[PDB]
RNA sequence: CGAUGUCGGCUCGUCGCAUCCUGGGGCUGAAGAAGGUCCCAAGGGUUGGGCUGUUCGCCCAUUAAAGCGGCACGCGAGCUG
RNA sequence: CGCUGAAAGCAUCUAAGCGGGAAGCCCGCCCCAAGAUGAGGCCUCCCACGGCAGCCGGUAAGGACCCGGGAAGACCA
């Protein structure tokens, strides 16, 4: 009798508070949120999920020995261009990278993957722009 | 950390202590302090300098204003000396004494399109015995099926020079105020007549 | 066969306070402050301070007995204080004190100068005897060793530094 | 130091530690350093 | 000329 | 096998490290100077000639050193032959 | 290579904690760089024109065309 396909709808703003939780598990979350998985109408093909705000993203846990241990690379197409960053040094310079790359690595590839991207904000410390918007506190 | 914009005259040598001095001669100032970056409003610290008076009648509108805000004449080029905070609205070339070390920015003379001994210093092939066509070729650029490709930044040929060089710790001979002469020990980039900025070295 | 269990005597008037992690400890000489695990227990009784650890598991043993000195040398340090003795050996070495720096003749082209840090006293009685004063007993031990590694203990000869009562160990030499 | 994959005390005076996950040991005789390795 | 002698 | 040109050289690099030199170490049958051996380390450097098609190697004169290997025994729609 | 230090009354550079330490690693130096589509920032200029997020005409600040050339350059820039 055809299935059910909502007409475009209104994005919730969403607001996660990263402090003391675990890197990971945090991450997985977001990309269910932003993926709109947790409503009932969700459809594979549109941008119809929540938008999230993340503050303290500086503030993100992790196990084991991580800080140290934990390697993200970048290759620069150049003889030799393989750059080794340890997690450490990460939260130390570009902090909210830390999240953003977990998130990334857990939504879809492609055209509306990367849109979904577009619908995070991440933010070190405590503070965020988006008052605008006003954005339900979540406990996740 | 201070600068000046300034003009490449010409080379010439003098006599210091019994010794012949190659020198550049270089017409820095005066420049008038056009617009302050501050942290509060630009999120750095910067002086942009303003050199040589042009025609009023040949400034648009939309640079009449930015200069009007100053309080100052048309001048022909603004350039930005970064973390440079000087007391007053001129800097001339009174901010270098003689023997004092300066790092010195131009354009390089644009070679155009250069081939590889020329902008790379390749070998280049051998002139006789048997060398089909290859004198002033490169030669191999590259391995074969593994990686079957070619690095990024090979050196090959192509545009060459008229770009932006800086030579380093070059010593200051003399400054004439009279005549906002500055007087460098050794090459500077670019032509006579080109435009070159004259900073305080980095160099320890 | 425990560090950990033995109690920690406390002379008057020295003050042990108990805090989450920490313990303070203010005697005559200054205060120092330990760092403890949560996990220990910092107990205080009359004129005695006692440790005790909540279970028997390896970890628990560890900074039981770990705790306990910490606790101790703290406690014997803002009272009595610690120090370590230096013996310079060799026939054109000695030292001296320039105002609060410590200055060394060693065997090098150059002097060598050593500023006390922050809580340490440096003493030289005789031109051949430095004294490293403080009521830290770690940070007595690491200016002290830092001190020794300017010119250490010879192989060959007696002429360095030594720790007092530091041996006299020499090998031949043809 | 000696650095070997058998490290084994070699006198009675030979202490066999680990200190940041490798087995060392250590001794009187600097002879009888060893690091495995 | 001809082919490369591969022999 | 309705073709994946085959040695060496020249040119042009780039990578591995089981390191030749340069930097940091331990042990020494380490007095010093100089070495030996092992550990860490691939940033940079690692010469010019005589002989041979040679690779290699030997020789000469130096050098801090004159490293070893991979890239279709790297590179003939780049050259040589 | 250490300091302090249990487990293990001693010992231990380590299990809690803290030092020292390479031509190497990060930054620092030089050059490119917001197609960094995450397309950033500052200074200044024009401005609500006329007719059924669109529309087509005349302008604005500005720009291009053309021309005289250039230690810029294959053309282009
Ligand atoms: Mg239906
Ligand atoms: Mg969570
Ligand atoms: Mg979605
Ligand atoms: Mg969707
Ligand atoms: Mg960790
Ligand atoms: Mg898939
Ligand atoms: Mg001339
Ligand atoms: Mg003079
Ligand atoms: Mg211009
Ligand atoms: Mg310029
Ligand atoms: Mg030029
Ligand atoms: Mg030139
Ligand atoms: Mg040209
Ligand atoms: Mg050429
Ligand atoms: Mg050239
Ligand atoms: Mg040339
Ligand atoms: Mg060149
Ligand atoms: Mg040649
Ligand atoms: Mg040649
Ligand atoms: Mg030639
Ligand atoms: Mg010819
Ligand atoms: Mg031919
Ligand atoms: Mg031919
Ligand atoms: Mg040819
Ligand atoms: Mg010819
Ligand atoms: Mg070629
Ligand atoms: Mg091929
Ligand atoms: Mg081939
Ligand atoms: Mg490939
Ligand atoms: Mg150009
Ligand atoms: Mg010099
Ligand atoms: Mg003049
Ligand atoms: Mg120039
Ligand atoms: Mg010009
Ligand atoms: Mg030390
Ligand atoms: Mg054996
Ligand atoms: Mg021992
Ligand atoms: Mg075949
Ligand atoms: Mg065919
Ligand atoms: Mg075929
Ligand atoms: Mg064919
Ligand atoms: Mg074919
Ligand atoms: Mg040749
Ligand atoms: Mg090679
Ligand atoms: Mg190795
Ligand atoms: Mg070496
Ligand atoms: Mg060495
Ligand atoms: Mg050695
Ligand atoms: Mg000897
Ligand atoms: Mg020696
Ligand atoms: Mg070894
Ligand atoms: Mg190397
Ligand atoms: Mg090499
Ligand atoms: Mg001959
Ligand atoms: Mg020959
Ligand atoms: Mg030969
Ligand atoms: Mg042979
Ligand atoms: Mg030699
Ligand atoms: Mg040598
Ligand atoms: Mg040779
Ligand atoms: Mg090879
Ligand atoms: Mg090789
Ligand atoms: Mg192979
Ligand atoms: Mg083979
Ligand atoms: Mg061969
Ligand atoms: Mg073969
Ligand atoms: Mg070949
Ligand atoms: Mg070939
Ligand atoms: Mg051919
Ligand atoms: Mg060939
Ligand atoms: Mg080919
Ligand atoms: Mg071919
Ligand atoms: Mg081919
Ligand atoms: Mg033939
Ligand atoms: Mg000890
Ligand atoms: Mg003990
Ligand atoms: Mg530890
Ligand atoms: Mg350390
Ligand atoms: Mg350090
Ligand atoms: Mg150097
Ligand atoms: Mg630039
Ligand atoms: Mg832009
Ligand atoms: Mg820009
Ligand atoms: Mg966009
Ligand atoms: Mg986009
Ligand atoms: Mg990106
Ligand atoms: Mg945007
Ligand atoms: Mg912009
Ligand atoms: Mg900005
Ligand atoms: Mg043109
Ligand atoms: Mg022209
Ligand atoms: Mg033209
Ligand atoms: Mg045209
Ligand atoms: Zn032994």
């Amino acid at each position: 009798m055809k299935t059910y396909v909502p007409k475009q709808v209104e994005p919730r703003w969403v607001l996660i508070d990263a402090e003391g939780k675990t890197l990971g598990r945090l991450a997985t979350k977001i990309a269910t949120l932003l993926r709109g998985k947790h409503r009932p109408d969700w459809t594979p093909n549109v941008a119809m999920g929540d938008f999230v705000v993340v503050v303290n993203a500086d503030k993100i846990r992790v196990t084991g020995k991580k800080l140290e241990q934990k390697i993200y690379t970048r290759y620069s197409g150049y003889p030799g261009g393989l750059k080794k960053i340890p997690l450490e040094k990460m939260l130390a310079t570009h902090p909210e990278r830390v999240l953003e790359h977990a998130v990334k690595g857990m939504l879809p590839k492609g055209p509306l993957g990367r849109r979904l991207f577009k619908r995070l904000k991440v933010y070190a410390g405590p503070d965020h722009p988006h008052q605008a918007q006003r954005p339900e506190k979540l406990e996740v | 950390m201070k600068g000046i914009l300034g003009v490449k005259v010409g080379m010439t040598r003098i006599f210091r202590d019994d010794r012949a001095v190659p020198v550049t001669v270089i017409l820095a100032g005066p420049c008038p302090v056009v617009q302050r970056r501050t942290p509060e409003k630009d999120g750095y610290t910067a002086v942009q300098l303003g050199f040589l008076p042009q025609n009023p009648k040949r400034v648009n509108r939309p640079l009449k204003g930015h200069f009007a805000k100053a309080g100052v004449e048309p001048v022909r080029i603004l350039r930005e000396i970064r973390d440079f905070n000087p007391e007053g609205d001129t800097v001339t070339v009174e901010i270098f004494k003689p023997g004092e070390r300066v790092d010195v920015t131009g354009t390089s003379k644009g070679r155009g399109f250069a081939g590889v001994m020329k902008r790379w210093n390749f070998a280049g092939g051998p002139d006789s015995h048997g060398a089909h066509k290859i004198h002033r070729h490169p030669g191999s650029i590259g391995n074969r099926k593994t990686p079957g490709r070619v690095y990024k930044g090979k050196k090959m040929a192509g545009h060459y020079g008229a770009e932006r060089v800086t030579v380093m710790n070059l010593e200051v001979v003399d400054v004439i105020p009279e005549e906002n002469l500055l007087l460098v020990k050794g090459a500077v980039p670019g032509p006579n007549g080109g435009l070159v900025i004259v900073r305080e070295t980095k160099k320890a | 066969s425990r560090i950990g269990r033995l109690p920690i005597p406390v002379p008057k008037g020295v003050s042990v306070e108990v805090a989450p992690g920490r313990v303070k400890v203010k005697g005559p000489k200054g205060e120092l402050e330990v760092p403890v695990s949560p996990e220990m227990r910092v107990v205080v009784e009359e004129g005695v301070v006692r440790v005790e650890r909540p279970s028997d598991e390896r970890r628990h043993k560890s900074l039981h007995g770990l705790t306990r000195t910490l606790i101790a040398n703290a406690v014997k340090g803002v009272s009595e204080g610690y120090s370590k003795e230096l013996l310079i050996k060799g026939i054109g070495y000695r030292a001296r004190l320039v105002g609060r720096a410590l200055e060394l003749t060693v065997g090098f082209s150059h002097p060598v100068v050593v500023e006390p840090p922050e809580g340490i006293t440096f003493e030289v009685p005789e031109p051949t005897r430095v004294r490293v004063s403080g009521i830290d007993k770690q940070k007595v031990g690491q200016v002290a060793a830092n001190i020794r590694a300017i010119r250490k203990p010879s192989a060959y000869h007696e002429k360095g530094i030594y720790y007092a009562g530091e041996p006299v160990r020499l090998k031949p030499g043809k | 130091m000696k650095v070997r994959a058998s490290v084994k005390r070699i006198c009675d005076k030979c202490k066999v530690i680990r200190r940041h996950g490798r087995v060392y040991v250590i001794c009187e005789n600097p002879k009888h350093k060893q690091r495995q390795g | 000329m001809t082919h490369s002698m591969r022999c």
